[PDB]
């Protein structure tokens, strides 16, 4: 509805806030998974050397 | 009695106290990790 009639660019850009703002909230949570994924599959062996245990 | 005798000429005397220094580096600065984790490489 951009350029055409109702959306009244600020009321659009108030939503283009909320997309760009809540996709940023995903980037918070998708990294908050990637934090708590590297406390889940982070068990243990080995430490990243390769050799004889 | 033939007595050899010393007349005291006095003034200069460098006094140096030699004594056991225990040398140490100027900045030791042991690299301690600021942040936990596996040492990757």
């Amino acid at each position: 509805l951009l350029g055409t009639q109702y959306i009244s660019k600020q009321e659009y850009d108030q939503a283009l806030a909320d997309a760009q703002q809540a996709n940023a909230a995903v980037t918070a949570a998708k990294a908050a998974v990637e934090t708590a994924r590297i406390n889940l599959a982070y068990t243990k062996v080995t430490s990243p050397i390769s050799g004889r245990i | 009695p033939a007595v050899g005798v010393v007349t005291v000429k006095t003034e200069p005397l460098q006094i140096t106290t030699e004594l056991p220094g225990r040398t140490s580096a100027y900045r030791i600065a042991e690299v301690r990790p600021q942040v936990s984790g596996i040492i990757l490489k």
